[PDB]
């Protein structure tokens, strides 16, 4: 029991959910390292 | 009187060290005959042997 706040007709002033972060700010972000393979003769490319 | 080590290899003479080869290490090491195409700056320092 209980109508949902839509489709009843009528403005009221009700809850929302909120938090504390900035978010974006951690200091930091992803950092990767990638490895070159190397030759260029010798790469495997037939795996279908 | 007082021989470590002998031992036997290429003779420093024969193949001389200007016009041809060299012989520093045990390896008759020559320079460029058959370089890898295409590798990194520190290869092919094998492929001289």
């Amino acid at each position: 029991v209980g109508i949902p706040k839509l489709e009843v007709d009528h403005i009221s002033f009700s809850n929302v959910v909120s938090m504390m972060t900035a978010n974006i700010r951690t200091g930091d972000d992803m950092a990767v390292e990638r490895v070159n393979p190397d030759d260029v003769r010798a790469i495997n490319i037939r795996n279908a | 009187y007082g021989a470590a080590v002998v031992n036997i290899d290429l003779n420093r003479d024969f193949f001389d060290t200007a016009t041809g080869i060299d012989l520093t290490k045990g390896i008759p090491l020559v320079q460029d005959l058959l370089v890898p195409i295409g590798v990194t700056a520190g290869a092919e320092q094998s492929a001289e042997y």
